[PDB]
RNA sequence: UGAGGUAGUAGGUUGUAU
DNA sequence: ATACAACCTACTACCT
């Protein structure tokens, strides 16, 4: 005998000013805020690869269509949704020869064999971006399976053919961020999925029931790192900055250390949307402790603070700091000692281990997204997974499980801090999908950890998203 | 003024709805019959009078579902009428979107005439149909996108929305009904090591400083201490549970969250012993343990004819519940579900990876109301009464069979 | 590593008080 | 260094 509230789905702006609740069907619709002319793409890796990465180029300049077009949204073609040109006619190719992945795939260390591996990559990456005439906006990396399958931290080379993080996409993208190229990184198996079958002859992977979201995805993420802008937060307030704080471990010090790192979310003065991430992943050298020492504490508000203000001009009235762990008594104290009294602290502590599973009775299918249950004053549960009235379907696969939000600091109302959770689900331009569960502060957080933690060290890293994303 | 629209109903419906909706946002009217959720009595009447008194264009959907519709047919004739009547030679403008249907195989009505291909690209082609129609001087109004979000709102989306009505769910979480009277310190100094193996004994104890937290009497531990035979009840130190959680207790001698903390101990290891005690298999996870059953333990593995145990390709599935007890927010036993998999009906699989692999296929197809139902009836198989069921703690402690529902004002239309 | 979701397996920390 | 509860990360495998 308890009450659940509903919240509202948020709605996402698209161009000429309209909002919609599916950012497929507002992109199809509408379009995006930006206006790219054209897309010129480098590509690297093997012949074979070039040909697979130029058939799909070629592909998806047509519509693509899902097995249903209502719970699965049609991809109109590349041109036809974000209006500018991705074509076959703009590549810049960069062989990468089969002798060369030989050599170096085959090592007894699995360290060596990736350290070699990425840097044959990155240096044919960098010194095309250096010694050459032709721009390159994303460079695309056509990554064979080999690679994939034995370049994992965890990956053993069986015994027949035979710093830094022991894994491809950590390090090649942790190892190009002093050149800032933004570059997209696919596997052979992914572009040319009918190719590559198992034993059974079918495919390993089955795309042929979702060619349409494939394409939405990687169409999105491409147009992202471009340098677009496919849309934006519509109803949210004005002088209110969100934070967030992923503590990931790090393995090539020698010392086990915790580095904190952050993305930041706010508005500026044109109604425009300001997201990149806070970075410079401040460190703790204690294992296993997650919480920052008093000046680190300082030093990330006062960035924090000195970025919103030099992109503002005022100091925000509200900042919202979104965490899986929870905030003690002296990162709170320090973090009280550097923002100024007209400022609200809020700390907002986002957890999805505790297990209440609600079950609908009266059908096959799951509890409504958007439900919230209101624990107390400081504490509530949020469905942000579960059924969508709008693609017929559930975002889960048997059953969501809840996201816990409690604010752990500060004075707030939790219906606003649920609100603003549920509208934060709305911003991952890595995929075009619906609302995700986790809020994008927290997940792009997590993704730049990801990647400042896959090196020995770094000098002050780029904020923006396509280097990392 | 109109631009009439024809095609194959059900089967060109994504191409002609995102071409209406870009004509419509660009400042056109746009007739198709897809643009009208409600459907009058007259529509093949409406539809010619349409075509011979409004429409200015007759965009025709070529494809390989519209080649011969009788319907499409019937408008393209009308629209050919219309066209010699009005003396406009390119009144019909068809455009081809279908790469299944060659050049060659399009009907009579529009082989000899100019279209507009889609085949390649849709973008190349929407513009190839404005430019058309700006060189041709089709009426138009001011573009306004806000004409086409409003009719995909309308049309599109009106059966897909949130309706208010009254739901009720079923959660995972067992409310604690009733509680000990009051929890006891048991003040047993040495006692023989004070049962160093503490988990073995027959009832739930826990050892603080020098006390014994225990739920039930001193001399009930006689069985596996001796020496508590001559134990004294004098150095006990009686506390208030309905007090304790109230968050009442103050003072050095033990703090509220250490009393919390302690309670959830023993009513764990209390739920352990009851599970062991009523003879049911246990498997050790990562960092919990779960309670399953045999293959031919039920009559037949349909407790209320919900099933428990199955037969997925050439190993048996059995269900599994995992427990535990907190009292936050409120005093509740908390159970997740899970699968376990044995090669015969009596037996176990050791290898980890082809459990996991197993329970990830299996859960493909089960979906919500089978997993409600067959928690449902593990915790009904536990029950003890007709709405509850015990666990010792003389002292008992009483966890209802019925889950807490929660109640919602909002919900779908499946 | 197109992307999410659901699970499983290891490890560590914290006020305790033996 | 044992037991416990209460929070934490890293690393896979599978489905769509
Ligand atoms: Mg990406």
């Amino acid at each position: 005998m308890k009450e659940l509230i509903y919240i509202e789905e948020p709605k996402i702006l698209f161009a000429h000013g309209q909002k919609c609740t599916d950012a497929r069907d507002g992109l199809a619709l509408f379009g995006p805020l930006n206006n790219l002319y054209g897309i010129k793409s480098g590509v690297i890796g093997t012949k074979q690869g070039l040909k697979i990465f130029r058939d799909y180029l070629d592909h998806i300049q047509k519509p693509i269509y899902n097995s249903n077009s209502i719970t699965r949204p049609m991809f109109p073609g590349f041109e036809a949704v974000f209006d500018c040109k991705w074509e076959s006619t703009g590549i810049t190719f960069k062989e990468v020869t089969n002798e060369d992945i030989g050599k170096f795939l085959y090592n007894s260390s699995t360290h060596k064999r990736t350290y070699d591996l990425v840097s044959l990559f990155i240096d044919k990456i960098i010194s095309a971006n250096k010694n050459e005439d032709e721009n390159v906006d994303v460079w695309f990396v056509i990554v064979p399976d080999e690679i994939y399958k034995y370049c994992r931290p965890n990956s053993v080379l069986p015994k027949e053919m035979v710093n830094y993080d022991a894994q491809f996409h950590d390090q090649f993208k942790a190892r190009l961020l002093k050149h800032t190229i933004p570059t997209q990184i696919f596997r052979e198996s992914t572009l040319a999925w009918r190719d590559f079958k198992n034993a059974f002859g079918l495919p390993i992977r089955d795309f042929s029931k979702i060619e349409g979201h494939l394409a939405w995805t990687i169409s999105t993420a491409a147009f992202y790192k471009a340098g677009g802008k496919p849309w934006k937060l519509s109803d949210v307030r004005n002088g209110v900055c969100y934070l967030g704080l992923v503590y990931k471990k790090v393995e090539k010090s020698k010392n086990p250390r915790n580095a904190c790192c952050a993305a930041q979310m706010f508005l500026d003065n044109g109604d425009g949307t300001v997201f990149k991430g806070e970075v410079g992943p401040w460190y703790n050298p204690k294992n296993g402790q997650y919480h920052l020492e008093p000046k680190e504490a300082k030093a990330l508000l006062s960035q924090s603070l000195q970025s919103y203000k030099e992109q503002i001009g005022e100091y925000p009235k509200e900042v919202f700091i979104h965490a899986k762990t929870r905030f003690n008594h002296q990162e709170w104290d320090a973090f009280l000692e550097v923002t100024p009294k007209e400022t609200n602290l809020v700390g907002v502590t986002i957890s999805k281990t505790k297990p209440l599973k609600l079950y609908k009775t009266e059908g096959d299918y799951t509890i409504l997204r958007g439900n919230a249950y209101v624990v107390n004053e400081r504490s509530a549960f949020l469905w942000t997974v579960g059924y969508v009235p709008k693609i017929q379907t559930a975002l889960s696969m048997e059953v969501p499980n809840p996201l816990f939000i409690e604010i752990n600091k500060g004075e707030a109302d939790i219906k606003q801090v649920l609100k603003d959770i549920l509208s934060l689900t709305k911003l991952n331009y890595n995929a075009c999908i619906f609302a995700d569960g986790e809020p994008v502060t927290l997940r792009f957080a997590d993704k730049i950890g990801e990647i400042l933690t896959a090196s020995t060290d770094i000098k002050t890293p780029p904020l923006a998203f396509k280097y990392y994303i | 003024n109109k631009i009439f629209i024809s095609h194959a109903t059900p089967d060109d419906n994504d191409f002609t709805r995102w071409l209406a909706l870009k004509l419509i946002g660009l400042g056109y009217e746009v007739w198709c019959d897809i643009l009208f959720l409600d459907k009058g009595v007259d529509f093949w009447s409406n539809i010619e009078k349409v075509i011979r008194e409004d429409t200015c264009k007759f965009l025709l959907v070529s494809s390989s579902y519209s080649n011969q519709r009788e319907g499409v047919l019937k408008e393209l004739a009308v629209a050919a009428k219309v066209k010699k009547q009005l003396k406009d030679d390119k009144f019909i403008i068809p455009l081809a979107i279908d790469e299944q249907l060659s050049y060659d195989d399009i009907n009579i009505d529009i082989v000899r005439l100019n279209a507009i291909d889609f085949k390649m690209s849709w973008a190349r082609g929407l513009k190839d149909i404005l430019e058309a129609f700006e060189k041709q001087k089709v009426p138009k109004e001011v573009a306004d996108a806000s004409k086409s979000n409003l009719l995909y709102q309308q049309i599109f989306l009106h059966d897909k929305s949130v309706i208010e009505k009254e739901e009720i769910y079923d959660s995972n979480w067992l409310s604690i009904l009733s509680f000990p009277e009051e929890l006891r310190f048991h003040e047993y100094n040495w006692m023989l090591p004070k049962r160093f193996d503490v988990r073995e004994l027959t009832f739930p104890a826990v050892r603080y400083k020098n006390y014994l937290c225990t739920f039930a009497w001193a001399y009930d531990f006689t069985y596996h201490l001796p020496k508590t035979e001559t134990y004294h009840k004098s150095k006990t130190i009686r506390i208030p549970t309905e007090e304790i959680l109230s968050g009442s207790y103050d003072s050095n001698f033990i703090r509220n969250a250490e009393c919390k903390r302690l309670i959830v101990q023993l009513l764990n290891k209390a739920f352990e012993l009851r599970m062991k005690d009523k003879e049911v298999q246990e498997y050790e996870m990562s960092n919990k343990t779960a309670y399953w059953l045999e293959k031919g333990k039920l009559e037949k593995d349909k407790f209320e004819k919900t099933m428990l145990v199955g037969k997925q390709k050439d190993k048996n599935w059995h269900f599994a519940i995992s427990g535990a007890s907190k009292l936050y927010p409120f005093p509740v036993l908390m159970i997740s579900s899970h699968i376990f998999f044995t090669a015969d009906g009596k037996k176990l699989i050791d290898s980890s990876s082809v459990q996991h692999s197993s329970r990830r296929r299996q859960g493909k197809n089960w979906w919500n109301n089978t997993w409600r139902t067959k928690l449902l009836a593990f915790i009904k198989y536990l029950s003890d009464d007709d709405t509850s069921f015990y666990l010792e703690m003389e002292e008992k402690v009483f966890v209802s069979n019925e889950p807490v529902k929660f109640k919602g004002n909002v919900s779908y239309n499946i």
